[PDB]
Formats: structure tokens, C-alpha cells, sequence
């Protein structure tokens, strides 16, 4: 039901705005289930609040849409202060672009980029956001590592699309290579059996002489 | 080591068009050095026992490069390094003669690498033919072990798709027909 | 031509079947050729049944040494492998189907029974063989197919067998290389019997028009993951099973070379042990092509989808 609460507040904030919208996404923060914030940032009213006096709860929302957690840490002085759901949900977030780069993750990178002190803790926040589908990995407690199979992808901040054309054009060129490699294989292939075929019909008319000759 | 070979090739087939069927006495000298270059002693030893006795007796550095291999042969690297820097090679064999310095420090620092988990450190500095003290910093900076109390050294020890195509390739024609 | 298979020419027939070649030697069929469509047909039947066995008849005609499968249709029958000639009792569902089929230009007539041995290989029991030899006795020209639904899927590698049986009192002569097959312990002590008793008849199929149509759908979808991993030959149990096939043909042709050396001058042993020799290094290169195109397929997919960019 997230995508529906995250709609009826994309509805609402095109009519009510100010604190209360800044309230309403404090409580989109603090409410299990959003995983995307890209389609709140794109409302208008967003914008309306670039140019407002209030910043700290726009900075907030700008760093849950791109920034991770060790950025917050950062900016604990011009965020509003979070709540438990709140920093759970941003920990999740930044274990999504860990996720993203690599899908074996050591113990050692999670105690650092997440400030985690215990390992307990550290368990119960993974399993929380596997079972919330977040995440979908393994994890090896032997080897300390946190083996991701498939993970949830994030935003965009129009300056990627770019990246995102070289990506594609490379795989387009990759694949291309390998049909023109796949194609001279064939080329290949076929000249191997001509060759054949001139061997064996070479071989045919030598007997055919021979059998004219006696 | 490139140019070597180069060189080494180009003096090969000197002596083999040798008008007058001996070569020139540079020609030996450096035929010799390159061999102990290679470690190759028994084209070393072969090519000193077909130089005629004159040349030896008229070039006395000849057998100067004949008694260093003879050490390299028996490889008592502490008297390699001495008989290496005794003798002045001229300067067609005092870069090659270096050459052949550089590689028998490589060839022993493998060959102590390798084989030896634990060494004195006289042991390995006449190996190396330096004193002890700068071959500990040498091997220190090299992420190796060293045991001051008991002088001990501890050493660690250390296809293109294009061609996979062709050969899998090669591999259904042949078994094609 | 390869449709020229499909052109059916009753004159032809009606000489064959007038001719008799089969009663000159009973070892005349040696092929089996069977079209895309009634395999399928048999193996979708057989599988719906899924351990219960199932039998059907087999349209078709013959061509030299040859028969020749075009089609085939279920029959309600109950107690296949049980009841001696089961397809007796569908006799006039028989009629009334191959009736119907000729009034829709379906022109072949009956060439053989096909049944199913649902995770117990391709073999003929006492009660098969029992029904073969009638359906040869009246219908000379019959051809038994057995299938394998269950090990179809579990090897991927159809499990097709075609057979033909002995006269009462006719001996076998000394060739029967009896390929190994893992039936269950008293079902394969009467599986060696039987391999002792009927002669199988060389797979031999045809690619045509039925085929490509099959091949291209499944592959572009069904396929979309080519992977399917790569190698369906991992499990060693047939490349396995081929291998040590190899070493015992191999090792009898050593030991029928040495006890040849005393004698001077039997060429018959020479042609046979060449024979041999060359019969056993083809089915080793076979094996090596079918290993080679898996890797390279392997290769090419998991270099491309790894290493992309
Ligand atoms: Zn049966």
C-alpha cells in the first residue's frame, strides 16, 4: 500500500504545502514500505519549496532521494533530526547502493559505512530489509560476507542519463561485435566445408582417371 | 635482454660466416658474455673449448670471463660477485658483465625465495653478494620477515577471445570432415 | 529434396508389399526413420499419462531396408504390458480412425505399434515380444516402437527405442553390441533377455519442414534464456555410459587382435577389427563435437553476459 499512500500524497501536495507537506514527508520518512522518492521530488510543489525559506526538510528529502548515510552523518546539523523509522529506512537505502556496485558485501564494509557497533544489530537490520523486499542475497557468517542476489534499483538525478547512453551504446556495440564475430564463424565455417567438398571431389576424379586409364 | 638476444643472434651468425674461420677477438668476448647472460653453460663451455689456445693466450681477459664462468658453474655466488668485480671488461663487456651481475642477484633472490623458508642472514647476504645490514632494509621493503635474535630471514614467497574462438574453431573443422 | 519424403506413391508400395523382401532375410529393416510430428505426438501422450503406459499405432511406410514413421494416433486401450496383443481390442476404433484419416488425406497405412516404459527404459518384455511376433506374423512388415517419457526428461535426450523381433526358433548371429540401460534390477535382468532376443533399428529420423517449424518457435521463447545453464551433459551418467561403451568395443578388438596374430592368413578378422576400430572412434568424435558446441555456446553466452562493459 505504499505506492498508493505515496500517490494520495502526490495528490494532496498539489493542493495543501508548506509545514504541512514538510510534515507529510517527514511521516512519507517515517512510514514503512516507500522505497522510491524519485516521483515525490518531480511534483511542483517540491520546486515551490526550493525557493521557500525552509530548507532543512528539502536537504533532508534531496539526500533520501540521492545522498546515503554516511552523508547524513555529515549533515547532522542542517537535516531535521530523524526518527527510528526514519534512519532504518535511509540504512536500508545506502545498503541498496552497496547492493547496486557489489553483491558480495564483507561484515567489516558494513560496520563502517553504517556506523554499526554491534553485529547483532547489524543482523537485525539485513533480515529486515530482506523480508521487507529490499533485498534478496545471502549472507556468509564464515567468511563475514553478505552475498546479494538481486537488490532494488534507485533515482536519477538527470545527470546520469548520460551515463546510462554510453551504457547502452556500449552494449550495442558489444553485441554487434559479437554478431560480426558470430558472422565471420560462419564465413569460416563454410570455407572449411568448401574446402572439404574440393578434397573429396578432388579425390573422386583421381579415381575416375585412374579408372579411365585402366 | 632483448638487445641481448639481438646481439647474441648477430655475433652467432658472425661466427658461423667468419671469413677466415676465426672470429674477431670482440666477437668472442661478447659470444661468451651473453652466454653466462643466459645461464647457458654448457654453450659457454662448448664455445670456450672450440676458441684455439692462441686467442687465449693473446687476450688474457678471455680466460678472465672463462674463470667467472667456471665460478657461475659452480655457482659459489660469494666468489661469482668478486671475480665479476675484479677484472676491468673493456667496454664492449662491462655493460653485458654488469647484465649478468643484475642477473645473478635476480636468479638468487628467487632461488632463496623459493627454496629457503627460513636463511641466515650471512647466508643470504653472500647469497645476494651484499653485507647483512642493507639486504635486511632490501628485503624489509620487499614484505619480508626478519628475526634480529636469531639473524634468521623469512621469505615470501610469491587468452583473447578472438583466439578462444579460432581454436574452438579449428576444433569443429578438424572434426568435421 | 527434403520433401520428397512426403510424396507417397501406392503403386510403389503395393510392389513392395508384393515383393516380400523381408521374408528373404530377417534382418532387412536395419533403419527407422521417424517424422517430427508422430514423435511428438507419442512422447506429449505418453508424458500426460506420466508412470502409466500407454500405447498408440504408428502410420508410416517402407523404403528399402528403411521404415519409414509419418504419423501416429492413441488407442483406447486398457493393459498394455499386461494383456498379449492389447491393440487388439481398439480393432474397430482402428478402422473407423485410419477410415476417417484416409478421407482427409491421410494416405499412409498402418507400419507399427508404439507403447511407453515410463521410468524403465526402451526394451521389449515376454508379453511385447509376444505381441510383435503376431504383429510380424500376420503384418510382417510391423516396426515396435518403445518410449521413455521419465528419462526423457530427467537426461534430456529423447528415450526412443525401435525394434523387431525374431521367428520362433531363429537364432541371432554374432554381432549385438546391446547398448547398457539402467532398468531396475529384475526389470533389467529380462531387459538382458530380451536384448539377447530382438534386434534394434537404427534411429535415423529426417529434418524437414515439421521440424523447423518446432525447432524455430521453441528456441526463440522457450529459449529466451539460452542458457538453460549449458550443459545438460553434466550429469554422468550418458557421455559416462558412452565412455566405458567405448573401452569395452575397444578392449574386445585388442583382444580379438591378439589372439589373431597366431594366425596367418584370415582377412575376415582384419576387416572386422578395422571395422571396429573405426565404428568406435566415430562415436568418440561425435561425443566430442556434442562437447565442443556446448562449451562454445557456453563461452560465447557467459563471456558476453558477464563482461558486457
Ligand atoms: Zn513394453
Amino acid at each position: 500500500p505504499s505506492s498508493n499512500l505515496l500517490e494520495q500524497f502526490i495528490l494532496l501536495a498539489k493542493g495543501t504545502s508548506g509545514s504541512a507537506l514538510t510534515a507529510l514527508i517527514s511521516q512519507v520518512l517515517e512510514a514503512p514500505g516507500v522505497y522510491v522518492f524519485g516521483e515525490l521530488l518531480e511534483l511542483a510543489n517540491v520546486q515551490e519549496l526550493a525557493e521557500g525559506a525552509n530548507a532543512a526538510y528539502l536537504q533532508l528529502l534531496n539526500l533520501f532521494a540521492y545522498g546515503t548515510y554516511p552523508d547524513y552523518i555529515a549533515n547532522k546539523e542542517s537535516l531535521p533530526e530523524l526518527s527510528t523509522a526514519q534512519q532504518n529506512k535511509l540504512k536500508h537505502l545506502t545498503i541498496v547502493s552497496l547492493a547496486s556496485r557489489m553483491k558480495c558485501i564483507p561484515y567489516s564494509v558494513l560496520l563502517k559505512d553504517l556506523e554499526m557497533r554491534n553485529l547483532r544489530e547489524l543482523e537485525d537490520l539485513i533480515i529486515e530489509a530482506v523480508y521487507t523486499d529490499i533485498i534478496q542475497g545471502k549472507l556468509d557468517q564464515r567468511n563475514q560476507l553478505l552475498e546479494v542476489d538481486f537488490c532494488i534499483g534507485r533515482d536519477i538525478r538527470k545527470k546520469d542519463i548520460n551515463n546510462i547512453v554510453k551504457t547502452l551504446h556500449e552494449w550495442c556495440d558489444g553485441c554487434e561485435a559479437v554478431l560480426l564475430g558470430i558472422e565471420q564463424q560462419v564465413l569460416r565455417a563454410n570455407q572449411y566445408k568448401e574446402n572439404h567438398n574440393r578434397t573429396q571431389q578432388q579425390v573422386e576424379a583421381e579415381v575416375t582417371n585412374i579408372k579411365k586409364t585402366l | 635482454a632483448f638487445s641481448f638476444k639481438k646481439l647474441l643472434d648477430q655475433c652467432e651468425n658472425q661466427e658461423l660466416e667468419a671469413p677466415g674461420g676465426i672470429a674477431t677477438p670482440p666477437v668472442y668476448g661478447q659470444l661468451l658474455a651473453l652466454y653466462l647472460l643466459h645461464n647457458d653453460m654448457n654453450n659457454a663451455r662448448y664455445l670456450w673449448k672450440r676458441i684455439p689456445p692462441a686467442i687465449k693466450s693473446a687476450n688474457s681477459e678471455l680466460g678472465g670471463i672463462w674463470s667467472v664462468g667456471q665460478r657461475i658453474w659452480q655457482r659459489d655466488f660469494p666468489g661469482i660477485y668478486t671475480t665479476i668485480n675484479a677484472h676491468q671488461w673493456s667496454e664492449t663487456v662491462q655493460p653485458i658483465m654488469e647484465a649478468l651481475r643484475d642477473a645473478t642477484r635476480r636468479r638468487a633472490f628467487a632461488l632463496v625465495s623459493q627454496a629457503y623458508t627460513s636463511i641466515i642472514a650471512d647466508d643470504f647476504a653472500a647469497f645476494v653478494g651484499l653485507p647483512v645490514e642493507e639486504a635486511v632494509k632490501g628485503i624489509l621493503e620487499q614484505g619480508w620477515q626478519a628475526d634480529s635474535t636469531t639473524r634468521m630471514v623469512l621469505p615470501r614467497k610469491p587468452i583473447p577471445n578472438e583466439q578462444q574462438l579460432a581454436r574452438l574453431t579449428d576444433y569443429v573443422a578438424f572434426l568435421e570432415n | 529434396s527434403i520433401d520428397e519424403i512426403y510424396k507417397y506413391d501406392k503403386k510403389q508400395q503395393q510392389e513392395i508389399l508384393a515383393a516380400k523382401p523381408w521374408t528373404k532375410d530377417h534382418h532387412y529393416f536395419k533403419y527407422c526413420k521417424i517424422s517430427a510430428l508422430a514423435l511428438l505426438k507419442m512422447v506429449m501422450h505418453a508424458r500426460s499419462g506420466g508412470n502409466l503406459e500407454v500405447m498408440g499405432l504408428m502410420l508410416g511406410k517402407v523404403d528399402g531396408e528403411t521404415m519409414i514413421i509419418m504419423d501416429s494416433f492413441a488407442l483406447p486401450v486398457e493393459g498394455t504390458e499386461t494383456r498379449v496383443n492389447a491393440q487388439a481390442a481398439a480393432y474397430e476404433y482402428m478402422a473407423a480412425y485410419i477410415e476417417n484419416a484416409k478421407q482427409v488425406g491421410r494416405l499412409e497405412n498402418a507400419i507399427g505399434w508404439y507403447h511407453s516404459h515410463p521410468g524403465y527404459g526402451c526394451w521389449l518384455s515376454g508379453i511385447d515380444v509376444s505381441t510383435q511376433m503376431l504383429n510380424q506374423q500376420f503384418q510382417e512388415p510391423f516396426v515396435a516402437v518403445v518410449i521413455d517419457p521419465t528419462r526423457t526428461i530427467s537426461a534430456g535426450k529423447v528415450n526412443l527405442g525401435a525394434f523387431r523381433t525374431y521367428p520362433k526358433g531363429y537364432k541371432p548371429p554374432d554381432e549385438g553390441p546391446s547398448e547398457y540401460q539402467t532398468i531396475p534390477l529384475n526389470k533389467i535382468e529380462d531387459f538382458g533377455v530380451h536384448c539377447k532376443q530382438y534386434y534394434a533399428l537404427e534411429v535415423s529420423y529426417f529434418k524437414s519442414s515439421l521440424d523447423r517449424k518446432l525447432l524455430e518457435l521453441l528456441w526463440n521463447k522457450y529459449w529466451v534464456n539460452t542458457l538453460s545453464s549449458s550443459s545438460l551433459l553434466t550429469n554422468a551418467d550418458y557421455t559416462t555410459g558412452q565412455v566405458f561403451d567405448l573401452s569395452e568395443k575397444l578392449e574386445q578388438s585388442e583382444a580379438q587382435l591378439g589372439r589373431g596374430s597366431f594366425m596367418l592368413g584370415l582377412e575376415t578378422h582384419d576387416r572386422k577389427s578395422e571395422d571396429k576400430l573405426a565404428k568406435a572412434t566415430r562415436d568418440s568424435c561425435k561425443t566430442t563435437i556434442e562437447a565442443i558446441h556446448g562449451l562454445m555456446s557456453q563461452v560465447i553466452k557467459d563471456k558476453l553476459f558477464n563482461q558486457i562493459n
